[PDB]
């Protein structure tokens, strides 16, 4: 069910590296946006040569964070700052 | 956990280099780098190892997305 | 009080390459840039041109533009500038806005011919 | 901006007092074009009437070893008479020519350092039995019962808190295995 109501829509995500910290609108839910580090072999179309892992951390409201990469974080409910 | 994996060792990226950049958050002891044999080149990977837990996490945190010689690496927590 | 202790001197600190001798090579050449600019400019060209690090650079143009003589301090600056293999010669280190910044002390209210002000701009 | 602060202003009438404050504005002021906007007579209408729940909802801006055992029970009593982090009777001893290796902080044995002298302050401390005698536990079933009682209660918060943080993990088990891994993208 958690994903039979797993709304799509699909919000940009307003994160700054250099270590990452991301924004998104108020949820008003105790899940925490998740990281983890994945693999870049799955895709609807899937160009060829995906031979990098991905980092995406994502939430409930808030789209995915996502980015190649070529307890150890963080979530403000009071400011909606994760890191 | 006193371990930084160094993500994106550059063309000349030696762990001089690495625990240089890397060791003024805290005093790291060891450094290793695969370094493919059949290339001459390190193979983006490269741990150091300090004392310091808090030195490591510092340097987890605050070297991630990292910039040496023109190469986007990443620093993390070595399992 | 003669130059002979320092090049022997010198010479003989360099006889292995560690990081030995660097701060005693340099500042000999801080220390002889008084009163006469040519053996300043001397090591300065030479060390640019000589062993290999990216600090030679920058210590050489650091200490040139404390001096008399800073468009040498500029040349070590384009020496940097060019680089010929690191483009990103220090990372996150500046040296092309530190280049400008030392063109914006010169277009400082010195030079208001207004000429060279936006041409150190462009 | 005329319209837009008057716009604004009905957005934020509409906010505090509701889209009844509307009509009833609307009815008051049919008479002139400021009221318009209020009315669907103005091309100002929607935009204020989507301002309303702009304002109201707070997306816009309103408008501007026993001997080792013994030694360790030793060097905790000698750090009950410390002064100081660095002034006690353990720092010259340290390096006085003798084995001491317990003071290093990674050691596991600097645990059963720190228990003794948590221990040595809870015995050295005021009622510790210093200079004073406490009663209520040497002859007291009430405060016994109360203290038991207590030990009880903090036990049964700390068995909610461990039920409320298994539950936590749960869902975030639960949404750990509902992350979406086809719509990804780098920003």
């Amino acid at each position: 069910e958690v994903k039979k109501f797993v709304k799509i829509g699909r919000p940009g995500y307003k994160v700054t590296k250099q270590l990452f910290q991301i924004d998104y609108p108020e949820i008003a839910e105790g899940i925490m946006p998740r990281h983890r580090f994945m693999s870049a072999y799955e895709q609807r179309i899937e160009p060829p040569d995906r031979r990098w892992q991905y980092l995406l951390m994502a939430a409930e409201p808030y789209e995915t964070i996502a980015f190649k990469v070529p307890f150890w974080t963080h979530w403000n409910r009071e400011t909606k700052q994760f890191f | 956990k006193r371990v930084l994996y160094v993500g994106g060792l550059a063309e000349e990226v030696d762990d001089k280099v690495l625990h240089a950049a890397f060791i003024p958050f805290g005093d790291i002891t060891d450094i290793q780098i695969p370094l493919d044999y059949e290339t001459e080149k390190h193979r983006g990977f490269a741990f150091v190892e300090f004392e310091l837990a808090e030195d490591a996490a510092a340097a987890i945190d605050n070297m991630n997305e990292s910039e040496l010689f023109g190469r986007t690496i990443r620093v993390n927590l070595a399992k | 009080g003669r130059v002979t202790h320092t090049r022997r001197t010198f010479d003989r600190a360099l006889r292995a390459l560690p990081i030995t001798q660097h701060s005693r090579i340099w500042p000999l050449y801080l220390r002889f840039l008084r009163s006469h600019p040519l053996p300043e400019t001397a090591v300065r060209g030479y060390r640019r041109f000589l062993k290999l690090s990216p600090e030679s650079a920058e210590e050489y143009i650091e200490y040139l533009k404390s001096s008399d003589r800073l468009d040498e301090a500029a040349q070590r600056l384009a020496t940097v500038v060019n680089d010929e293999r690191f483009v990103s010669k220090a990372g996150k280190s500046n040296y092309q806005l530190w280049h400008e910044l030392c063109d914006l002390i010169s277009q400082n209210p010195d030079k208001v011919q207004s000429l060279n002000v936006d041409a150190i701009i462009r | 901006p005329e319209v837009r602060n008057i716009v604004d202003k009905t957005a934020s009438f509409v906010a505090r007092n509701g889209p009844e404050f509307e009509a009833r504005i609307r009815q008051n002021e049919i008479n002139n074009p400021k009221f318009n906007f209020l009315n669907p007579n103005d091309p100002y209408h929607a935009y204020y009437r989507h301002k309303v729940s702009e304002f109201k909802e707070g997306k816009a801006q309103e408008p501007s070893s026993a001997f080792d055992l013994d030694v360790v029970k030793l060097t905790a009593q000698f750090v009950a008479r410390n002064g100081r982090q660095f002034l006690t009777q353990l720092m010259q001893k340290e390096q006085r020519n003798y084995q001491f290796d317990f003071l290093r902080p990674q050691h596991s044995l600097f645990n059963y350092f720190t228990k003794l002298v948590e221990q040595y302050t809870k015995i050295l401390i005021p009622p510790k039995g210093l200079f004073s005698k406490l009663k209520k536990e040497a002859e007291n079933p009430r405060e016994v019962l109360d203290q038991v009682c207590y030990r009880v209660e903090w036990a049964k918060f700390q068995e909610r808190e461990r039920k409320k943080e298994e539950e936590e993990k749960e869902k975030e088990r639960v949404a750990y295995a509902q992350i979406d891994w086809h719509d990804f993208v780098v920003v």
